[PDB]
């Protein structure tokens, strides 16, 4: 709850076996934003 | 009088049974030329699938689809063949099942284990469609599934049989003869401890036309889950299951045209029941304790 | 520790194709027609393989 | 292959049997037999 | 095809016949199959009448209420085209249930409780779009609307009135709805089921206890003459009237729903 009320604060709404078919059949689950100027938005993680 | 008289050129007109098909026929070929959909009794629906179930309906003609009405929002229907319920079935062997598991589950499928598993088939969730003529393997698989008819081949070039799995065959046989012979599908609830247990299902092929008398004669071979029918419900003060067997209608074919076969595909092999001529006559679900 | 952040970046593009004079061969079918009926329509679908 | 047979135009010559065509199949005067019953759509598949 | 006209006793608006325009696809539900008819007696609106009737006797009048699909609409004239059986047919799905691929369609009575809206009316005449809803969900509707009055009785309970209020929405794929509350004949027939049966049975068990073909006697064990007639008399003839109005014939198979939700291929049946 702490990590989440930092930053996503959103788990899952589903269920289980909601949640396996946004495992596999992935579920664009996040919406396009209310506010976009400059195209669509990208980005990926390597730790280094 | 002109009354009369414009009723019996009316009258001389019908030279066929219905000769207004026909007219339908002609004048749509007049529209652009031979339209490949004249000459079909069966008629079918099409059916965009999901691209993870490019699988042995794309290879081999003639399987049974059925729906799933997962209670899961965002992707509910879910298009399923006879085959792909092989892998819940206890009547099916377990080898038989991790044979098509291996086949299906190509990290595409593994969903619909769990959730035919975990969230157990009511016999309200599969419902019968037919039959697959024109699988058409593009971007999106294009099933166009038969609603009522022979599946064949277009301009009847060869008649699509009817792949029933052997496993799921066998433990409900009719008798022998050859006029007639149907198929009506069978999901049977064995109780064990805990659950419905993965209970059965079965391709129950018969000569008999009436209900009652056939599922008397279910009571001939499923005294074993109803001695496991009643042992829940005097276990169970409160809670509650569903009952006995589901029964419904899907479809008649010559009876002579009798052989089984094997369908050789992803995981190695796998023997059916190659029911040739069949015909798709959906029935109505007639459950039973 | 640090952080290295990779993106990819979509470009929209035109991109130009120069094919030789009669490089690959089409061959056509006539294009048949086939029939499925409903009551609001008959849909024709018209195909060439 | 037997649609190219069906569809070549043949030859009319007479052919003995020993009793019955339907029980030839079973003591198998001829090798490698082919069966038709009734219409065959398999002659116009092409 | 096999055609019925309606005759326009009300003076049409052509603005309606715009929305008559909107429904060809739509069903028609007809008392007795014939080639005239009045266009009071298109739609149940005949069988919506009486208040103090209620949902079985709607339900009882539609069974006999021949099913009937919209060909077009023409000026003064309603063609229609009798579904005949093994046949494709596009219904217009304005029922509150987005059908989908392969679902069995079952006809309801309509539902007045907070998605009461009326319908395509047009000079005090309604024809009312008795809702072609899922079997499944048609049997569902069977099994809330009794046992919610099996609770009518105990609403001075809470505990039971909190149990009328959560089962009475009835929640199916992508839509859900309320129900009205109160059918009390009917659930007679249901409470004479349960309570005969705990009785009449302890004669019969001990002796066909004896010889068994399924050796589940066993395991049933544990669970006047004139009298004796009349009471297994009236045990199966509350069987039948209730089965009457449990049994619910089929009547379409959705072959495939066409997009945007009003429209959906259906072969026909029952």
């Amino acid at each position: 709850a702490w990590v989440r009320q930092a930053t996503g604060a959103r788990r899952t709404e589903v269920l289980d076996s909601e949640a396996i078919s946004i495992l596999t059949f992935g579920r664009k689950t996040d919406k396009g934003g209310p506010a976009l100027l400059h195209g669509q938005r990208a980005t990926c993680e390597v730790i280094l | 009088s002109f009354g009369p008289m414009k009723r019996e050129v009316m009258e001389f007109d019908p030279e066929d049974p219905y000769k207004v098909s026909k007219m339908r026929k002609l004048e749509r070929s007049i529209a652009k030329g031979y339209v490949y959909g004249a000459d079909h009794q069966a008629i079918t629906a099409r059916f965009f699938v999901r691209e993870s179930l490019g699988e042995v309906e794309q290879k081999n003609l003639g399987v049974l689809m059925f729906r799933l009405d997962t209670g899961i929002e965002m992707p509910s229907t879910v298009l399923v063949s006879l085959f792909f319920l092989s892998m819940v079935a206890e009547n099916v062997s377990a080898a038989t099942k991790n044979t098509l598991a291996a086949i299906y589950g190509r990290e595409g499928e593994a969903i619909r284990t769990w959730l035919r598993d975990g969230a157990w088939r009511l016999h309200r969730v599969v419902h019968p469609l037919g039959c697959t003529n024109s699988i058409t393997p593009g971007a999106t698989c294009l099933i166009t599934c038969s609603m009522r008819g022979h599946s064949y081949n277009m301009l009847k070039t060869e008649i699509y049989p009817l792949l029933v799995p052997k496993e799921i065959y066998l433990d409900l046989d009719g008798e022998s003869t050859d006029e007639i012979r149907f198929v009506y599908f069978v999901i049977t609830y064995d109780y064990n401890s805990d659950r419905q247990g993965r209970p059965s299902a079965f391709v129950v092929v018969s000569r008999i036309t009436h209900r009652h008398t056939l599922i008397n004669v279910l009571r001939y071979r499923f005294r074993v889950s109803r001695f496991h029918f009643l042992n829940n419900s005097i276990s169970g003060y409160g809670p509650s299951t569903g009952c006995l067997g589901t029964l419904q209608r899907l479809g008649w074919f010559c009876s002579r045209d009798s052989r089984s076969g094997i369908v050789a595909s992803r995981a190695g092999q796998l023997s059916v029941v190659k029911l040739e001529k069949f015909y798709v006559d959906v029935g109505p679900l007639v459950e039973f304790a | 520790f640090a952080l290295t952040v990779v993106r990819t970046d979509t470009f929209e593009t035109d991109t130009l194709l120069y094919s030789t004079k009669a490089s690959t061969a089409v061959i056509i079918n006539t294009p048949i027609v086939t029939k499925e009926d409903r009551d609001i329509n008959t849909v024709f679908h018209v195909s060439q393989n | 292959n037997w649609t190219a047979t069906e569809l070549l135009p043949k030859l009319d010559v007479p052919i003995d049997l020993l009793t019955h065509i339907k029980l030839s199949v079973g003591e198998e005067m001829f090798n490698n037999f082919r069966l038709y019953y009734g219409d065959d759509p398999e002659r116009y598949n092409l | 095809e096999t055609t019925v006209l309606v005759t326009f006793e009300q003076r049409l608006t052509t603005g309606d016949v715009g929305k008559l325009s909107r429904l060809i696809g739509a069903v028609i539900p007809i008392p007795y199959r014939h080639h005239l008819l009045g266009s009071s007696q298109v739609g149940l609106d005949a069988v919506v009448k009486d208040k103090t009737r209620d949902y079985s006797r709607m339900r009882a009048r539609m069974r006999e209420m021949t099913l009937t699909i919209m060909r077009r609409v023409e000026g003064n004239q309603m063609i229609l085209g009798v579904p005949t059986h093994g046949q494709c047919y596009t219904i217009r799905n304005t029922g509150p249930v987005s059908w989908e691929k392969g679902d069995v369609l079952t006809t309801l009575p309509p539902v007045f409780s907070g998605e009461v809206t009326g319908l395509v009316s047009v000079s005090d005449w309604d024809l009312v779009l008795p809702w072609i809803v899922p079997m499944a969900l048609a049997t569902e509707i069977n099994q809330r609307m009794m046992m919610l009055a099996l609770l009518s009785l105990d609403r001075s309970h809470e505990e039971v009135r909190a149990a009328t209020a959560q089962l009475r929405v009835v929640r199916y794929r992508d839509a859900t709805l309320t129900l009205p509350e109160i059918m009390r004949n009917v659930c007679i027939s249901l409470s004479m089921i349960a309570n005969l049966s705990s009785e009449v049975t302890l004669a019969y068990v001990r002796k066909l206890a004896l010889e068994d073909s399924n050796m589940l006697l066993m395991k049933c064990q544990e669970i006047t003459p004139t009298e004796e007639l009349n009471k297994l008399t009236a045990l199966f003839v509350m069987i039948r009237q209730i089965t009457d109005v449990i049994s619910e014939q089929p009547a379409f198979l959705v072959c495939d729903v066409s997009p945007d939700d009003k429209s959906a291929l259906c072969i026909y049946k029952g």
